[PDB]
RNA sequence: GGGGACGGGUGAAACAGGAUGAUCCCGCCGAGACCGCCGGCCGCGCAGGCGCCUGCCAAGACCGCCUCUGUCAAUCAAGGGCGAAGGCCGGGGGCUAGAAGGCGAUCAGACACCACCGUAUUCCCGGCCGUAAACGGUGCCGCCCCGCGGCCGGCGCGCGCGUCCCGCCGGCCGCCCAGGGAAACCGGGAGGCUCCGGGCUCUGGGGGGAGUAUGGCCGCAAGGCUGAAACUUGAAGGCAUU
């Protein structure tokens, strides 16, 4: 399922870009 | 039997067969006969074979109608061992599964009610009791099933029946009353009267309480033919 | 042993090549049972087959 | 003091003579000041009741289970923990049991258990939460608390003993035939570590 | 492309129904959807019948029939050959072929 | 699975009828010989329910017991209080709490 | 006549032929499709289970059971339902050995309402 | 009201301290620890603690043994059931 | 307890089980799950969903009526409730399957499909969470609209008279003439529509970027809800034909 892994793979990249930010702040 | 007589494979060298016998309601009592160990003096023979569950077809057990009395088997377990044949009591009984099967037929409703029934004999068997619907004579639906109302009806009918009937029962009656089958007639007249039912019998008896020492029952059900009326 | 028992019909083929013809088999020397029986090479009715293992019968069923 | 299952004074007749004689029970959950509790051969299944186990039928929960007959009481006697009754071999007069660790143990027919569960059920489940509430349960039972690592401690003290930095150094397991100063790590162990199950 | 009126389903005036399992492919197949097909057959073959029947030393014995439901699962039933594919127009048509 | 009067009917005796809640006022009511039925709950005491059935014997007074509960037999009244006994001195309507 | 209880049981991966005492608690012949053969494929195969009721019929007539009653079984329970290849095979060596029968009887377990079976909801994606 | 908006409701007295998991686990046992349970005599929401184990009715009057931070345990009412109905069947 | 060498498993295998006697048979014994065949162009519920005995507790449509009220209505931001599964916090439980993991095989490599073992989970209670191809992929309240049947729930019309017939039906449905559409197909509407207007609320405006960025709100978390722009680009897409 392309799109089903797709949006777990935007998942990933939403969760390490919010956790980037904290380690940032 | 061939050990006692005859040489026999090597554990069966040593293994003697005793005949069990079942109660005087059947008319041809010999279920068959039961390979035991002879006694090495640590467990006595007849122990052994003290208790020992047999499923016999009721057309077996009364001969001649088997379109009636085929499709019924009556569990009997050896509740004792007397003069080496061991006496059997009644363990409850059960319609075959192919009977089961034929029963069910699609485009119907099923009713299957359980109850358990107080014994005056102090066992406590559960009845397991089933019903069809049936297609009326000249009724232009296909569709068989029923209403809420006549479900209520027969269920409750099954029940009443069954108080009427085997309320106040013994173990001996009950077996003879389970072989006549009228248990089942007594259904169908009541349940008939509120709709046409495909078929109405006890599917099986389950003997939830048995009372110890059942040494009377074995006397009354097995030993006479005279007491079994 | 070896029993004789001789074709009663030849049925269509099988063996996914047609190579072993169908055959029923009534053991002329006995009960007459006719249980079918698979032959590899040609043949036609009443010649005789001398085998009959007797352990097993043909699968025609479809 | 020391347990934290409750107790309970049973009052009994007195049969050898003319008084009342007093006995103290792990209390199963459920029993309550002035139960009529039952001790005998013919004693009813009801929670409190002392029977033989034996007489006890299978499945039931019992607890305060004597190892041996007439040893007057020796397994599941802590807060929530039961043994249940799990086969009756009636020509061996022996009855399997299984232990609240899970191990199956045949004991006498003969030996008799409370029905029921030992109360003070759920106890381990609140967090001490405090150093100060577990000073105060150790107080009431022995000076085991606190516990100081054998890798704090200096060479004399522990084998585990002391470095620059502080490590186990060889390996924690030791054998069970190791001598009484030298068993302080993990005895005899079968398997170490996290896992599955 | 709605390829079917029924949706593949029986499901009428419902929202959800009895899970089942494929006899062979052992899946979960909604009730409805699932083949269903019904056997009568007879616990022996009908040549070892007549032999069972001489041999039975019970008078009036007849062949015990079994009776059993067969659920296989879309994939499962076609590739056995329980069901086929059907022509457009074929496909529209019903009746036990 | 397989309260016409259990529930119903106590609702009718309150409607219409007298009916005393509370062990004094029964007591004080059996011994008068002035109750009907009596009907006791599970949680009543051991001691006053045998002393209750005692006394009912001797004034040959009905007794029954709620399915349970002294607590439940009160909001069975429509009460907001244990009534671990209730004496019925006259009834509106219908007994099959007696169930003979 | 004798009689006894054939308890034959066909199912996928083997055949078990079991005569017994008519009351079960004892037994007079266990063979097995998988003792005369040497192939793990063909144990629940009709010849494997022909020899394997030969060798039986031969315990049962030293045990002098005359004839058999059978309770042919599948493995049922959550699955399977229908006998395997050879549960034919072993009532017909009994019939053809002349082994006399009286209640040819089905004995395969049937769940009233079951637990979970093994496999996931996609099934066995072979 | 709702003095505290989480669930620091009893644990408030913990302050900032022993970790969420902690105060969690203590709102459950402390809350059903302090609350009231129905004597199965009295009938009256009157059951509070003496000492881990022990719940006496106030009106009742009666000590009965319990679990130790509630009346009645899961394991219990699950026991005295299965006692019941081995018992009822031995009969 | 008996009796005896394999048992399993498969597409064929192999790993585990078995002379401390397995498998197999019967007798019991205990847990936990599940309610089979009856079980459906059956029904019910606001959807999600609903099946042992179904006691007893409140309800809900429908039909019937010369009962009562007299516009008390329809749809709806804001606001509330409910919501499959998976998950989560914390107990209870724990049989069966079984996300993880481990192990056989299979392959060039599978660490995948297929065995076998098995943790979380699956079940219960107390909270969360707020999503599903949550789909009739079709909002709701109306008005009319042609035939041909089926099913279920009431109610009447008659008739010898049967769960028969005929209506009225309230729903569940199949097929379809017109009519509609790009067509597939709908026709109890997707009809009455370029001859375009009953009422109401929501949503879309070529494709990506993007359900991303940022702010908010909500959640314990996982996340959910709201929701861009720079930039890039000639198709993407529907239904049909060969």
């Amino acid at each position: 399922m392309r799109a089903k892994w797709a949006k777990k793979r935007m998942r990933k990249l939403k969760r390490k870009r919010r956790h980037m930010k904290a380690r940032s702040k | 039997k061939k050990i006692t007589q005859r040489k026999n494979p090597d554990p069966y060298l040593k293994k003697e067969w005793y005949p069990v016998i079942a109660p005087a309601h059947f008319k041809s009592r010999h279920i068959g006969q039961t390979p035991v160990t002879k006694t090495a003096g640590l467990r006595v023979a007849t122990d052994v074979i003290n208790h020992r569950v047999y499923e016999v077809n009721l057309g077996d057990l009364n001969p001649g109608a088997e379109d009636l009395n085929g499709n019924t088997k009556f569990y009997l377990q050896t509740q004792l061992v007397s003069d080496g044949k061991c006496l059997t009591n009644f363990h409850g009984m059960d319609i075959t599964r192919h009977k089961y099967g034929s029963l069910f037929r699609k485009g119907c409703d099923c009713i299957d009610v359980f109850m358990d029934i107080p014994t005056t004999d102090g066992y406590l068997l559960r009845v397991f009791v089933i019903a069809f619907t049936d297609r009326f004579r000249f009724q232009r639906r296909k569709n068989c099933h029923v209403k809420g109302r006549v479900i209520r009806m027969m269920r409750a009918g099954i029940y009443e029946t069954l108080h009427n009937e085997l309320g106040k029962v013994s173990i001996p009656v009950l077996v003879t009353k389970l072989s006549n089958f009228e248990v089942n007639a007594k259904l169908t007249e009541a349940l008939q009267k509120i709709t046409m039912c495909r078929d109405v019998m006890i599917r099986r008896v389950k003997v939830v309480k048995r009372p110890r020492n059942t040494m009377e029952l074995l006397s009354t059900m097995h030993d006479s033919n005279q007491v079994r009326n | 042993e070896p029993i004789n028992a001789r074709v009663i019909e030849v049925l269509g083929r099988t063996s996914s090549r047609g190579g072993i013809t169908q055959v029923k088999v009534e053991f002329m020397t006995g009960e007459k049972r006719q249980i079918i029986r698979n032959v590899i090479g040609p043949v036609r009715k009443d010649d005789i087959l001398v085998l009959m293992e007797s352990e097993r019968e043909a699968r025609r069923l479809r | 003091r020391g347990r934290g299952a409750p107790l309970a004074r049973v009052q009994f007749p007195n049969m050898r003579g003319e008084g009342r004689v007093n006995e103290l029970f792990i209390a199963p959950e459920g029993m309550y000041t002035g139960q009529e509790v039952f001790s005998g051969n013919k004693a009813t299944l009801h929670i409190g009741n002392i029977l033989p186990v034996g007489n006890i039928p299978e499945g039931t929960y019992v607890c305060n289970v004597e190892e041996k007959p007439m040893d007057r009481g020796c397994l599941a006697r802590a807060s929530g923990t039961y043994c249940l009754v799990v086969a009756h071999n009636m020509e061996t007069n022996k009855t399997r049991i299984r232990l609240p660790s899970g191990q199956k143990k045949l004991i006498s027919s003969k030996a008799r258990a409370m029905i029921g569960l030992v109360a003070g059920g759920g106890r381990t489940d609140k967090p001490l939460l405090k150093a100060g509430n577990a000073y105060h349960k150790y107080k009431a039972k022995r000076n085991c608390w606190p516990v100081v690592r054998g890798v704090a401690m200096n060479p004399v003290d522990h084998p585990h003993g002391g470095g620059n930095h502080q490590h186990i150094g060889v390996s924690s397991c030791v054998p069970r035939n190791a001598v009484p100063g030298q068993k302080v790590g993990l005895i005899a162990a079968r398997r170490t570590g996290c896992s599955g199950g | 492309p709605v390829k079917r009126r029924n949706n593949g389903r029986s499901k009428y005036n419902c929202g959800h129904t009895n899970i089942v399992r494929c006899q062979n492919c052992h899946r979960c197949v909604p009730k409805d959807k699932v083949i269903k097909r019904f056997t009568i057959r007879n616990i022996v073959d009908n040549t070892i019948a007549d032999d069972v029947l001489n041999a039975c030393v019970i008078q009036g014995f007849a062949i015990p029939k079994l009776y059993n439901k067969v659920q296989y699962c879309v994939s499962c039933s076609i590739h056995n050959h329980i069901v086929r594919v059907r022509s457009r127009e074929d496909r529209k048509i019903r009746t036990p072929p | 699975s397989t309260q016409d009067s259990i529930s119903l009917t106590l609702t009718l005796v309150v409607k219409s009828g007298k009916y005393t809640l509370g062990t004094d006022q029964a007591i004080r009511n059996i011994r008068d010989g002035k109750a009907q039925l009596v009907f006791m709950a599970n949680n009543c005491p051991p001691l006053v329910k045998s002393q209750v059935d005692y006394l009912c014997h001797l004034s040959k007074t009905p007794v029954r017991v709620f399915a349970g509960s002294s607590r439940e037999l009160g909001i069975a009244v429509g009460r907001q209080f244990n009534v671990s006994i209730m004496t019925i001195l006259e009834a509106g309507d219908a007994d099959l709490t007696s169930i003979l | 006549e004798a009689f006894a209880v054939c308890h034959i049981y066909a199912g996928k991966n083997d055949t078990f032929i079991h005569v017994t005492d008519l009351s079960g608690r004892e037994t007079i012949g266990r063979v097995s499709g998988g003792m005369k053969v040497k192939r793990h494929c063909d144990e629940p195969s009709a010849y494997a289970a022909m020899q394997a009721t030969q060798d039986l019929i031969e315990i049962i007539t030293d045990r002098g059971i005359t004839a058999v009653h059978i309770k042919i079984r599948a493995d049922g329970g959550t699955g399977k339902r229908v006998y395997g290849g050879g549960s034919a095979a072993g009532i017909r060596a009994l019939v053809r050995g002349g082994i006399k029968i009286g209640r040819i009887e089905d004995s395969t377990p049937i769940p009233t309402d079951r637990t979970r079976h093994k496999g996931g909801r996609r099934g066995r994606r072979l | 009201m709702a003095k505290r908006t989480k669930k620091v409701g009893l644990t408030g007295k913990y302050g900032t301290r022993y970790g969420r998991a902690a105060r969690k686990q203590l709102l459950k046992i402390e809350t059903s620890q302090k609350a009231k349970y129905t004597c199965p005599f009295c009938a009256k929401d009157k059951v509070r603690r003496t000492a881990c184990g022990i719940w006496t009715c106030r009106s009742c009057s009666k000590t009965m043994a319990g679990g130790a931070y509630s009346l009645h345990t899961e394991p219990a009412n699950a026991a005295r059931a299965t006692i019941r109905r081995l018992r009822l069947a031995r009969e």
